[PDB]
RNA sequence: UUAAACCGGCGUGUGGC
DNA sequence: TATCCGCTCACAATGCCACACGCGCTGCTCGGCC
DNA sequence: CGAGCAGCTACTTGTGAGCGGATA
């Protein structure tokens, strides 16, 4: 199975999983740790955030790659904003400083 | 092709500043539209940048020097 | 997960799925039969003195 | 873009600001049209438009009306994304308490109110009341009342008495609760009283109050007033056809909550009964605290099919929560997966990849390359062309994958090598081709494993995979110095068959002119592959400078290795190839090649090795046959002899001579000896029975058997496996581990019995389940260890601090466990290395020890080297470059930036595959013999004794009055090679510094009953032993001489408790003899349960045991010692019987007897004795009254705990013990791990510390503050004349280590999420995201690899 | 106002490594 | 009135992948602001 | 009239900490 761009979940902007639906594989946590053992901070933020998380960021990357520009802009992960909204939906406040 | 890059690290230490200099060099090669300092064999931009670093032509210091030269060129062009 | 010597002829020791559950999922032997109460019995040849 | 994240409590006004509309109806959406209800859960005027740039009524749909509201709905028309950030709230008529601060164990509201949890629980559920504004009444304010208590106490005070019930009463208590007055009152109370538990509780309370008075928080915010709801996009209602609907879990809870709230709001207006509105408030509170966290209530509610309704707390915790499923590990789009296949013609630096996968994974690259060429004007034409599968798309694919590396990945990732970079080549089919040599690095056979592949997709990513992830750059193991590119069974078998020479073959005794001539003669078939021939070789040797001396010389070698010489490069010598090639041989060959020739030619060398090995294994004839496995001739004879022996044993048992236990112990070793005999028989039958003549009589040789060819080369077969194959299978065992008495007298070549095979499969099913059930605990342990690790980054080059540890080889136990070099190769010394001659500095300070350095050290035979270590580092937030050592993978000094913590965790978590989860036994299933060991000394040297407290007897031996005396052997050079523990009062037949030969009995043992020595001669009397109170009359029946049995402390009554038996060594007159050098009266106070066999008025001799006190002979509490061993070691759990040691030096004495348990007084010589300890009575006592011991000495005999050891022996002692025991554990299995990983882990373990004396510092004495923080703070305090503080390090397990971190996100991803969340919320924590895991969850660069440098630029910019 | 272009949430069971 | 001893509850338990299925019927009562 | 509520288990084990408690 191989997927380039397919459907995305609506609760979290992330690709689906499985062969029935057009879903890619799941970059596991130990895989993130193995990347951390190496460098690849750029690679990590492209795979985790750009290639997986932000629809705005991933569309920008798609447009840049189909334009001949190996430039990346990570931005912020949308799922992290989802967790912020969850833990903010309780009596616990959380904010990002300057 | 380039099998290993250890000789790129023995002269550019820490194996991580090589990453930065290769990033900037290949970024100036792809979009900046500069000229490869060695006759390539029709390969990727990353590996020609790495190989130009390999011939002792590009490091971080000469990269900053070329950036300063480009800045002076911009100053002279703006006039 | 381990097999008892009482499984001789009633529970096959070499047939079990490898993975999450080993020994929890067994296979009934060939000649094994269920008992009236619900136990597992095995046929044996009755041997007299000679 | 943004700096540190701040977390605090939420105020109702902040929630109202967050909200964009109150939801007043539990109706979800309209029935006919799917527009949301006007003010239901789903809404548009509250959250946003359901369609992009389209309102609900459809009036405004163009771009001009973008940003204006309608006339009836009032919805700002915009995109759907707005329904993610915008949220609503629920206005509750009654307040409610937050369950997270109620049952957090410990709670936050209970500690704030100084009231336990049970009373608040009874109050909140309306079974009890609580009063407020007492005043003139007789009742206290903080007390609780029940229904009858509120009934009877209502008549005494009606107007001034206030008793609210429910969350309103709690809110009123929180509002009228002062903080500064409470703070000063608690400070005064802490200053007044003196207790342990009270002081701890007061410190916890004053810190909980300090977090409130300092940060901008309010207690009343703990009681919730408005329910913040979740956006609908996060809890969707997708169109499942029919009445059946695919829903989220939270929606039913919101429905129930809104229904209960509406019913409560309508009940108060109708003047409903008080008990009815009370039960309604109770139902609302239950709904609320089940919506916050279901399961923390006394009973978890459920929706359907007995499935508990998932809550918000559930949506965070667990493996399905965000922290584990959608934030740390997420699904990437570009990802292929397939089965692995072998490539025997591809180079090590490349790999294979299917065609369809290469097409699907690089669609945008193909699109760009097509748009660059004058082929496809638009992207739709290019998409149609790539979907039509034309031939013009193929050459573009060859162009885009010419130099585009990809990322190969394994599903279980243990170490950093599980992920690699590879240059793909297009192969037809649907499977991934992979290099066979790298497979051993993945630990993934070809039995159906599925591997994944990702694309870098970015310039930085491509060159990063090339630089730091290429397979060529990763050839050495990150754990030890052995190469991970070790050849596998096929190529090593081919090479072994090639270089294995015979006695007579085609072309024997001829002469060859070169390797090419040898290859030509072998391919021509005139000469065989193995023939002793005189050939000429031209080798190259490396000089001192960069030169290659070429020399041509004649050798007597085989044609096979002659052909193999064409593969070997010039620099390698010829002695490395002129051998019978084995696994270890070729491993050390590749190691030497990488050492001498570097990394550039080693890759192509190994590639050509694999090539020629596969080629000459294909041209080989290696195969197994039934004639290739012979049966030992004397096997049946040995079997029959063992049968006769066991029949004689059975006859002896039937005769009534031997019992069952000695029979069980005597049949097992007999059958084991028979098994060893038949194994040696099979082994000699394997290395012989093929004798071939060379132009004459028969001659012997290596005598292969085409299976011995496999087992001897170390390729795939072992000695024990082929031993079970051809010879006896061996003894089989039972579930518990009891080896059965009836072995298996059959082998694989012959038939087996049904019962034999039954026992075999019974023994093997458990071994199969071993790995399947152990991989779980292995993954859990490696997850815990990576969590505690990876909070460090080497950032300093050098610190100049010389605080290090002295590396000593493992000499305890056996003869030699591992040499010193393996513990020091690749380290930077703290103090300069000295030669065996004093004052000779051969190695200076702050330098890396290469191979030549340790070689010269071994030549000099240095015993102890003071090297720098991570545990003794003096750097804040990270380690120094010249403090760790070598990379163990790159032949140079460690670099600056790489996080060695991840490498350590992976190198100590990976070898768990070869470990055991549960063993048959840890130190032998048979009970350990009570001082019946027959160990001896092998080498010849001088004897040394540590902490010498011993005397000499009249028989010429040496007796010892101490326990911690260790014996050591200093060889003729000066190094220590042997060391052992000396028992109490052991018979030492030698002395100190005596040159004794190896193989002599040096010491004897005293049995389970403990002795006591007589340091000097004299007389003995019954001093302070009256007959009838402290001693009883028990007469012996086999000796006649009666033995006085002294009662213990638990059986004797109070009449004899105030009397302790003691022996006073006197002379013929009666005056006490003195200890030589001391004016202490010599008396030995006898403890309970003593067997006084010695009578009165007898002249005792020196070293003669007086009282034989019993002991636990066979009762041992040894640890299971498997992987649970390392689990307990990193958890630092207290053993069942911890041996309490001496914290302070000086004399010791006893105090009050049977105050629950026995006390212990330790009087030093400098100060007083303010340190007392309680001692259980079921353990043996080693130290006595007249014995003075240094701090760190034992009091009882048994396993030691690390907690006390850390504070009563130092920092280096506890970590040395830890690394020694963990190395013994890893060595009993046969896995090598460099200690540096354990050192850095245990360094991260002791990161916390406590304060004894605050001094001029701002930290209190009851604060567990991180060590580097107080080090930085005390440095400024030490700058002036004021004293800083008195810090004390404390060691805790790995579980609490990750939780006690100043960063909360790193702990929130770990277990125990709600507790750490509440702790960080009530304190107003602000973590500076200066870590690794937090930088991953936030999604930016990492301050370990590349981003580290970038983050430096970030640090200097900010 | 007009014209053109584009537009898997949960549980369960099984099996494999 | 302090100090251990025992009761009671929370929290946790490799990672992936593949496949498949099932997540109900009808009566009452309450919500009412298009 | 529509929607929501509701009526027709017993072997997990360890580890740990907080809370009686009992006993001088
Ligand atoms: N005449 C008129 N009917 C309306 C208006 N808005 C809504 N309606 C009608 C259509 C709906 O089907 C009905 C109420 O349906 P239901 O009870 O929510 O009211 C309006 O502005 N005018
Ligand atoms: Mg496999
Ligand atoms: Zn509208
Ligand atoms: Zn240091």
């Amino acid at each position: 199975h191989a997927r380039s761009t397919g459907s995305y979940s609506l609760v979290t902007q992330q690709p689906l999983g499985g062969k029935a639906q057009f879903g890619g594989q799941r970059f596991g946590e130990m895989e993130v740790w193995a990347l951390e053992a190496y460098g690849a901070a750029y690679t990590l933020q492209e795979m985790l955030t750009v290639k997986s998380d932000d629809v705005n960021g991933r569309t920008k990357m798609y447009k840049n790659i189909v334009d001949g520009n190996h430039q990346m802009e990570p931005g912020m992960p949308e799922s992290f904003n989802v967790l912020l909204k969850e833990i903010r939906s309780l009596g616990i406040n959380i904010e990002l400083e300057d | 092709a380039r099998v290993t890059v250890q000789d790129a690290v023995e002269k550019i230490g820490n194996r991580f500043d090589l990453v930065l200099v290769a990033a900037r060099r290949a970024r100036q090669m792809q979009v900046g539209g500069k000229d490869p300092l060695v006759p390539e064999e029709n390969d990727k931009t990353t590996v020609i940048a790495l190989r130009e670093i390999e011939e002792g032509l590009i490091n971080n210091q000469i990269l900053d020097v070329r950036e300063r030269q480009e800045q002076q060129e911009q100053e002279a062009a703006e006039l | 997960r381990d097999v008892h010597p009482t499984h001789y002829g009633r529970v096959c020791p070499i047939e079990t799925p490898e993975g999450p559950n080993i020994g929890l999922i067994n296979s009934l032997s060939v000649y094994a039969q269920t008992n009236e109460y619900g136990f597992l019995e095995t046929p044996y040849r009755k041997v007299t003195d000679g | 873009e943004f700096d540190a994240i701040k977390i605090a409590l939420a105020s109702p006004d902040m929630i109202r600001s967050w909200s964009f509309g109150e939801v007043k109806k539990p109706e979800t959406i309209n029935y006919r049209t799917f527009k949301p209800e006007r003010d239901g859960l789903f809404c548009a005027r509250i959250f946003g438009p359901v369609k992009d740039y389209e309102c609900l009524c459809g009036k405004y749909k163009r771009l001009k009306h973008r940003g204006v509201i309608c006339e009836k709905c009032g919805v700002e028309v915009t995109q759907t994304k707005v329904r993610r950030e915008r949220m609503g709230h629920i206005e509750l008529a009654s307040p409610t308490a937050h369950i997270w601060f109620l049952k957090s164990l410990p709670s936050r509201i209970g500690l704030l109110l100084d009231m336990p949890l049970r009373d608040i629980e009874r109050v909140l559920y309306f079974e009890s009341y609580v009063v407020i504004e007492g005043g003139m009444t007789n009742l206290e304010r903080q007390q609780i009342l029940t229904e009858e208590q509120y009934l009877d106490a209502l008549e005494e005070f009606g107007d001034e008495f206030d008793a609210k019930m429910g969350a309103e009463a709690i809110q009123a208590l929180l509002k009228s609760m002062d903080l500064e007055q409470e703070c000063e009152q608690l400070r005064e109370e802490l200053n007044e009283t003196n207790s342990e538990t009270k002081r701890k509780k007061l410190t916890k309370r004053i810190k909980l109050l300090e977090a409130f008075v300092q940060s901008g928080n309010k207690p009343e915010w703990m009681i919730l007033t408005v329910l913040p709801v979740l956006p609908p996009d996060l809890r969707p209602l997708v169109p499942l056809d029919g009445g059946r609907f695919a829903t989220s879990d939270l929606n039913d809870l919101y429905r129930r909550v809104i229904n209960r709230n509406n019913r409560l709001k309508r009940l108060l207006d109708l003047a409903a009964p008080d008990i009815i509105v009370r039960n309604e408030k109770r139902m609302l509170q239950e709904a609320v605290d089940a919506l916050l966290d279901n399961g923390r209530r006394g009973r978890a509610i459920t929706g359907s099919n007995k499935r508990p309704l998932k809550s918000l707390a559930d949506m965070i915790k667990g493996k399905q929560g965000r922290f584990r499923q959608n934030l740390l590990g997420k699904r990437v789009d570009y990802s292929g997966r397939s089965v692995i296949t072998v490539g025997p013609y591809l180079r090590l630096h490349q790999c294979g990849l299917p065609k369809k996968m290469a097409l699907e994974l690089f669609k945008p690259f193909i699109y760009g390359k097509l748009e660059l060429r004058g082929l496809a004007t638009t992207i739709k034409a290019a998409k149609k062309m790539v979907e039509r599968e034309e031939a013009v798309v193929w050459d573009i694919l060859d162009e885009v994958i010419r130099e585009h590396p990809v990322l190969l990945n394994r599903a279980p990732t243990l170490h950093r090598l599980g992920i690699q970079a590879f240059e793909p080549v297009l192969i037809e089919g649907k499977a991934i081709q992979l290099h066979p040599l790298v497979c051993a690095a993945y630990n993934a056979d070809f039995d159906g494993d599925q591997m994944a592949v990702h694309v870098p997709l970015t310039l930085e990513a491509q060159l990063e995979a090339r630089a730091l992830m290429m397979s060529t750059n990763n050839i050495l193991s990150p754990a030890n110095g052995e190469p991970i590119i070790v050849p596998s069974q096929d190529v090593v078998l081919g090479l072994y068959y090639m270089t294995r020479d015979c006695v007579n073959a085609k072309g024997e005794g001829m002469v060859l002119t070169g390797p090419k001539e040898a290859e030509r003669l072998y391919r021509s078939g005139l000469a065989s592959l193995h023939a002793r021939v005189k050939v000429r070789i031209t080798e190259y040797e490396k000089d001192a400078n960069g030169e290659l001396v070429a020399k041509t010389s004649l050798k007597d070698t085989t044609v096979g290795r002659a052909i193999l010489w064409m593969i070997v490069p010039k620099g390698l010598p010829y002695s490395i190839v002129n051998q019978a090639l084995g696994k270890k041989a070729i491993s050390k060959m590749l190691n030497t090649c990488y050492r001498i020739l570097g990394l550039k030619p080693t890759v192509i060398f190994a590639d050509q090795i694999m090539y020629t090995g596969f080629a000459y294994a294909a041209r080989s004839g290696a195969s197994v046959g039934i004639d290739d496995m012979v049966i030992p001739e004397k096997k049946h004879e040995i079997i029959s002899e063992a049968e006769a022996e066991v029949a004689e044993i059975q006859e002896q048992f039937q005769s009534g001579l031997v019992t069952a236990g000695e029979r069980y112990n005597k049949v097992i070793d007999i059958w084991a000896a028979a098994n060893d005999r038949v194994s040696k028989a099979m082994m000699d039958n394997l290395q012989t029975e093929t004798v071939i003549n060379r132009d004459g009589q028969e001659e012997k040789q290596v005598s292969f058997n085409s299976i011995y060819m496999m087992a001897d080369s170390g390729a795939r077969g072992s000695a024990a496996q082929i031993r079970q194959l051809a010879g006896m299978r061996g003894l089989m065992a039972k579930p518990d581990g009891s080896i059965i008495e009836t072995p298996i007298t059959a082998n694989f070549r012959e038939g087996l019995n049904v019962l034999q095979y039954f026992i075999s499969t019974h023994g093997a099913r458990k071994g199969l389940a071993d790995t399947a059930l152990k991989t779980a605990n292995s993954g859990y342990l490696t997850r815990r260890l990576v969590d505690v690790a990876q909070d460090l980054v080497v950032t300093e080059d050098d610190c100049g601090t010389h605080e290090g540890i002295m590396m000593t080889p493992v000499i305890e136990g056996g003869d030699v466990k591992e040499p010193l070099r393996d513990r020091v190769l690749g380290r930077v010394t703290a103090e300069d290395v000295l030669k065996p001659g004093t004052a000779d500095i051969l190695v200076p300070r702050n330098t890396l020890l290469h191979e030549q350095w340790c070689d010269l050290l071994e030549e000099n035979s240095v015993d102890a080297v003071k090297v720098r270590s991570v545990v003794s580092c003096d750097t804040d937030f990270g380690v120094c470059a010249h403090c760790y050592g070598r990379d163990l993978a790159r032949g140079h000094i460690i670099n600056k930036g790489e996080a060695i913590g991840v490498i350590a965790a992976q190198s100590i978590g990976e070898p768990g595959t070869q470990l055991t989860m549960r063993t048959f036994h840890i130190g032998g299933a048979a009970s350990r013999a009570a001082a019946e060991s027959s160990i001896q000394v092998k080498n010849k040297g001088s004897i040394k004794l540590s902490n010498v407290k011993s005397v000499v007897n009249s028989s010429g031996k040496l007796v010892i009055t101490s326990r911690n005396t260790e014996l050591k052997l200093i060889d003729e050079f000066g190094r220590t090679k042997e060391s052992y523990k000396v028992p109490y009062g052991a018979v030492l037949a030698k002395g100190d510094g005596e040159q004794v030969a190896g193989g002599e009995t040096v010491a004897n043992w005293d049995p389970h009953t403990m002795p006591v020595i007589t340091e000097v001669s004299g007389f003995v009397r019954f001093t302070d032993m009256i007959d009838g109170q402290t001693i009883t009359r028990q007469t012996d029946e086999l000796t006649g001489l009666s033995s006085l049995v002294v009662l213990d402390s638990a059986e004797r009554t109070a009449g004899g408790k105030d009397l302790r038996p003691a022996l006073k060594i006197v002379d013929a007159q009666g005056n006490d003899v003195l200890i030589p050098g001391t004016d202490m009266p010599a008396q030995y106070f006898l403890p309970g349960k003593a067997i006084v066999q010695l009578e009165d008025g007898v002249q005792i001799s020196s070293g003669d045991t007086l009282a034989r006190i019993p002991q636990e002979s066979g009762g041992t509490k040894d640890i299971t010692g498997g992987l649970p061993r390392v689990a307990d070691l990193f958890e630092a759990r207290r053993p069942k019987e911890p041996a309490i040691l001496a914290e302070i030096s000086g004399i010791v004495s006893f105090g009050k007897e049977t105050k629950g348990k026995r006390r212990l007084v330790i009087t030093p010589v400098d100060g007083s004795d303010p340190y007392e300890e309680m001692i259980p009575k079921w353990r043996q006592l080693n130290v006595f009254e007249g014995e003075r011991v240094e701090r760190g000495d034992v009091i009882s005999d048994g396993p030691e705990a690390p907690h006390d050891i850390l504070r009563l022996r130092g920092v280096h002692a506890v970590t040395r013990y830890i690394v020694n025991e963990v190395q013994d554990v890893y060595r009993l299995q046969g896995v090598k791990i460099n200690d540096k990983h354990i050192e850095v882990i245990v360094r991260q373990m002791l990161r916390k510390a406590t304060i004894v004396n605050a001094g001029s510092s701002d930290f209190l004495e009851g604060e567990q503050v991180e060590y580097s923080r107080v080090k930085i703070a005390n440095r400024e305090l030490e700058a002036n004349g004021k004293v800083g503080a008195t810090y004390s390090r404390d060691l805790l397990g790995i579980t609490k280590a990750s939780l006690a971190t100043e960063s909360f996100i790193s702990a929130a991803s770990f277990q125990e999420t709600t507790r750490v969340l509440t702790e960080a919320a009530v304190a107003g924590k602000r973590d500076e995201l200066r870590g690794l895991k937090e930088n991953v969850i936030v999604g930016r660069l990492i301050p370990a690899g590349t981003g580290y440098a970038y983050h430096q630029d970030r640090m200097r910019r900010r």
